[PDB]
């Protein structure tokens, strides 16, 4: 496939604007994503899914933060993709409350400390 | 094989007749039981003798049992052996290893029993009194609603997920249903005079509703007024011609 | 199987359900793909396929047979024309039965054959019952108007179905009756 | 082929699986627009690039709603 | 692609005894529940069969092939009297179409019966008996718009007995002047 | 296994676990593939079961000293009981169709609410097999455990006593309009003074044979 076609389709999705319509935003979506698509920060599967426990836990929905587990371990279950950290990962980035510090909490590797 | 593929293919061909089960499943312990509870005797030394059976698969069964329970007979598991049906001691399932199995199946064949009765019962009239006659066309309007049910149970089989549970919990409202005329059909054969081998059969269905005055009352009422069908033709007659007539007096003042 | 059992049903019967005039129709049954699941569904339907057979047959041999002329009423008379006349218009919701099972086999053929012999299980009593009051008639020679008592004392049923059905054949032997009264008188 | 049938059967699973981690993480994504996300990331790209993305484009179709 | 075909709807065939995610492997229905294909093929086999056992002295010409819907129109070209491919003036279907040949067969030998349009009281006479073989050929392409093969054998029992009745009144010599006009009368 | 497990909790006795009419299911096979530890886990499990398979058989003769409708009404509650404890038995059979990898655990914790419930209406079964009870102190021998000390042996119960009620207002229908009774069995005529229970007032009692006698006349 081309990771290139592809960025366009989701400015399809978000916005109403059709392919020959929507110019612009796939115009800034190639300086974004381009020569930012190598890593910068390690892969952790494991580590993005116990943040996520760790954020359950916080809001002390620890029901939920089991029943997590579970989904984890259909997604182990499965084992179909080839990143699974990616997705965890963006689903983490662009999360809302369903309805405080982070500073002190841990972030990841900077591979700087770690291997560029 | 050109008649033996296309059998192979939309007709099962592997255990009512003589042929070793051949369907890889699933493997492993929740479905392999028959496997690792042999190899489970044969590790605690029995010392050995293997047993030979068929090693039939689940859904076969749910469909015999339907089909038996709908009303015919002659199946290849339940083979009356004395006048009581007897499940064949020779088929095994992949779980429940022949101990269980036959548990669940003698459950159903305590059921099986009283409808094959009944369906004999019924069998004798093909093959004056007329209150006999009177009785097995109630009992034959149960069944067509009876039969109705199976047959719907049968219809979804060959569309979804086949376990005994399920089946037999659907079939719950109709054996509740069947155990009332186990009772009422044991009055109907504990009989000598053509009037009395009515009225006292007639006698305890009157009691059994007196006793709940639900499904099974339901049952009862229509089976109530399907037996005192020939007594207001009898004694209507009587009232309007002014004469009694009856071929073999079934009433109760002799004139 | 499926449509096999129709065209045996209807009275034109193929070489898997070889007629005889001792056993009435039987399948084949000489199979290593045949089961007891089957026999006992078939076996409770072969009977209705010779009752059918019979009747037509019965009708057929005392109607369109002479003109209208034995003098023995046993085998011959109006009143036992009248009685098969009577037969067949009863015999017409069998085969209407049977085109309708047909056309949903067209739409699809994978139907058991369970319903069929649920849906068949009305006529399975009917059938026997009207078999005895032919076969009356037929066995003891019977002549004249006591062929109309015959019915007669089997007319006051305790069957609905039965009932009904011999009640209307009755009424055709009163017509006829009726009509050669409506010249004497 | 039946095993890529049954692969196929597992990825729903896995897209099901996700469908349910986006609902209690309650994002503005739907079913086929976090499919093409998991074609993003699955010949490998950045999720902090897509995440900045999304959040403007969302953001970029309330500005002339 | 990949993902536009994940969209599939997911199994509920699934046995007990497989829990390796089965997308289903087809019920495999009863014996009876094949036959409008199961049933061509078993009676090729039954046939063939028979034909061994006897020594292939037998050797059928294909009483099965045509179908259904062209054979209704062969039928019904012996309606209007012209014979079918068979017939000269399954192995199921033979017994069929023998019972409704026959009455086309008969329908053929009444209108050269009446070719005349001597005797003048049998000339008359004559013209009233086409005067029904006209309601034969008029019940026909009205009512049937190319119904099943068994609305035929049903339908045409009712009516064509009364037909058959008819041959019996002619000789397929027979009375004609005043003894034809005492007779009838 | 999934099901034969799920079969000998039910009324069929297992042919892993042996049924003894002292105390049955009762572990006593050995395998190398489940950890020594897990018998005792079952053992606890077998508790359940038990109850059960006991329940059944009273029910199963019902539904003198004991006899009488009221017997056929409580062991219809004792049904209404059951009821949800069937269901969940079937939605495990549907979740282990799905996933293998569960363990026993999941079956103990979903059903640990009925280890209250099942041994704490063993002892009023007993207790109303011990004395006699079939007339109309059933309901007081209810009452006063209806008040029980765990919520879900309080809704549990109410469930039984609301039958009871409902056939004694079918008696007090055909007396206080028809001035009928003994269209059952019992328990000039006069209400027997000693089965009323304690929280129906005598005085009440009495309004209602006045009321069903002077209908007579």
């Amino acid at each position: 496939k081309s990771p290139n076609v592809l960025l366009q389709n989701l400015c399809c999705r978000i916005l109403g604007r059709s392919e020959a319509d929507v110019a612009q935003q796939f115009q800034y979506a190639v300086r974004v994503i381009g020569s930012n698509f190598a890593p910068t920060v390690e892969r952790d599967e494991f580590l993005v899914a116990e943040k996520i426990k760790k954020e359950l836990i916080r809001q002390r929905r620890e029901a939920d933060a089991a029943l997590f587990s579970e989904l984890h371990r259909k997604l182990h279950s499965q084992g179909v993709l080839k990143n699974k950290w990616s997705i965890l990962y963006l689903l983490l980035s662009l999360s809302e409350d369903p309805r405080s510090y982070a500073t002190l909490f841990a972030q990841a590797l900077p591979r700087d400390a770690h291997s560029t | 094989p050109d008649d033996r593929s296309w059998l192979e293919h939309h007709v099962v061909h592997q255990y009512w007749t003589a042929r070793p089960s051949q369907f890889p499943h699933s493997l492993h312990l929740h479905s392999n039981l028959a496997a690792v509870w042999d190899q489970h005797l044969y590790s605690s030394d029995p010392l050995y003798v293997p047993d030979d059976r068929v090693l039939v698969t689940e859904t076969q069964v749910i469909r015999e049992t339907l089909w038996l329970l709908s009303g015919v007979k002659k199946l290849f598991i339940f083979q009356l052996i004395d006048g009581k049906v007897t499940v064949r001691n020779n088929i095994i399932v992949t779980h429940l290893t022949h101990s269980c199995l036959r548990s669940v199946l003698e459950q159903i064949a305590a059921y099986g029993q009283v409808v094959f009765r009944l369906q004999e019962f019924i069998d004798e009239v093909m093959g004056p009194f007329r209150t006999y006659q009177a009785f097995m066309w109630a009992l034959y309007k149960y069944f067509i609603s009876f039969k109705e049910e199976l047959a719907e149970i049968e219809k979804c089989i060959i569309n979804t997920t086949i376990t005994l549970a399920i089946v037999v919990d659907k079939l719950a409202p109709r054996l509740s249903q069947l155990k009332v005329l186990h009772k009422v059909f044991s009055t109907g054969v504990a009989e000598t005079r053509n009037v009395v081998r009515a009225s006292h059969l007639l006698n305890t269905l009157y009691k059994a509703i007196l006793e709940y005055d639900e499904q099974t009352v339901s049952l009862l009422f229509s089976l109530w007024v399907e037996t005192v069908r020939p007594y207001l033709q009898t004694v209507d007659e009587w009232i309007v011609h002014g004469h009694l007539w009856d071929g073999a007096r079934e009433f109760i003042i002799q004139r | 199987m499926i449509h096999e059992l129709l065209l045996a049903l209807s009275g034109y019967p193929g070489s898997i359900f070889t007629w005889n005039k001792r056993s009435g129709l039987q399948v084949s049954q000489d199979f290593p793909f045949l089961h007891p699941s089957e026999t006992s569904v078939l076996n409770r339907l072969c009977r209705l396929g010779t009752d059918y057979i019979r009747f037509t047959e019965f009708i057929e041999q005392y109607t369109g047979h002479v003109q209208q002329q034995q003098g023995q009423g046993g085998l011959h008379g109006i009143y036992l024309r009248a009685f098969c006349t009577g037969l067949d218009s009863v015999l017409q919701p069998y085969r209407q039965a049977l085109l309708d099972l047909e056309q949903e086999f067209l739409g699809d053929p994978h139907l058991s054959i369970s319903h069929v012999n649920y849906f068949l299980d009305q006529f399975q009593l009917l059938f026997p019952s009207v078999m005895v009051v032919v076969e009356q008639i037929k066995s003891q020679k019977i002549h004249g108007c006591q062929i109309l008592e015959t019915v007669y004392k089997h007319s006051c049923g305790g069957l609905p179905p039965v009932r009904s059905a011999l009640e209307k054949i009755l009424a055709v032997c009163h017509g006829v009756m009726y009509k050669q009264l409506s010249a004497w008188m | 082929a039946a095993a890529a049938a049954a692969n196929l059967n597992a990825v729903r699973e896995t897209m099901d699986v996700l469908l349910e981690i986006s609902r209690i993480l309650n994002t503005g994504l739907d079913m086929e627009t976090l499919s093409i996300c998991v074609r993003l990331c699955e010949q490998g790209i950045n999720p902090e690039a897509l995440s900045s993305v999304i959040k403007e484009l969302r953001k970029a179709t309330e500005a002339l709603k | 692609l990949w993902e536009a075909a994940l969209t599939y709807e997911a199994s509920k065939r699934r046995c007990w005894e497989r829990v390796g995610c089965p997308p289903g492997h087809r019920e495999e229905p009863y014996l009876t529940e094949a036959g409008r294909d199961a049933f061509d093929k078993f009676c090729r086999l039954h046939q063939g069969e028979l034909q061994l056992l006897a020594g292939g002295v037998l050797q059928a010409p294909q009483p099965v092939l045509v179908k259904e819907c062209e054979l209704v129109k062969d039928v019904l070209n012996v309606l209007i009297g012209v014979v079918s491919a068979t017939f000269s003036l399954p192995e199921s279907i033979s017994s069929l179409l023998s019972e409704v040949a026959e009455y086309g067969t008969c329908y053929t030998r009444l209108s050269h019966f009446s070719l005349q349009p001597k005797g003048l009281v049998f000339q008359a006479f004559t013209s009233g008996l086409r005067r029904y073989l006209q309601y034969y050929r008029a019940c026909v392409l009205s009512t049937p718009p190319t119904l099943s093969l068994l609305t035929i054998g049903f339908l045409f029992k009712k009516l064509g007995r009364q037909l058959r009745y008819l041959a019996e009144l002619c000789g397929v010599a027979f009375p004609t002047g005043v003894k034809l006009l005492s007779y009838l009368y | 296994m999934i099901h034969e497990l799920l079969l000998a909790l039910s009324g069929y006795p297992g042919s892993i676990f042996t049924w003894n009419k002292r105390s049955g299911l009762q572990v006593s096979q050995d395998f190398p593939f489940l950890h020594p530890s897990e018998t005792s886990v079952l053992n606890r499990l077998c508790r359940l079961g038990t109850d059960y398979i006991r329940f059944t058989e009273f029910i199963e003769q019902y539904t003198g000293g004991l006899h009488g409708i009221y017997l056929r009404a409580f062991c219809t509650g004792l049904d209404s009981v059951l009821q949800p404890y069937r269901q969940a038995l079937l939605d495990l059979e549907q979740e282990f169709l799905g996933d293998p990898h569960l363990s026993i655990s999941h079956v103990n914790y979903f059903l640990d609410q009925f280890q209250l419930l099942f041994p704490s209406v063993m002892v009023v079964v007993e207790q109303i097999k011990s004395q006699k009870i079939h007339g109309c102190q059933i309901l007081e021998t209810v009452y006063k455990h209806s008040c029980g000390g765990l919520p879900p042996v309080r809704s549990a119960l109410e469930k039984i006593l609301a039958v009871c009620h409902g056939v004694m207002y079918k008696q007090l229908s055909a007396w206080m309009l028809h001035g009928l009774l003994l269209d059952q069995h019992e328990e000039q005529f006069s209400l027997r003074v000693e089965i009323l229970p304690s929280y129906i007032p005598v005085r009440v009692a009495e309004k209602i044979l006045f009321v069903g006698e002077s209908v007579q006349m």
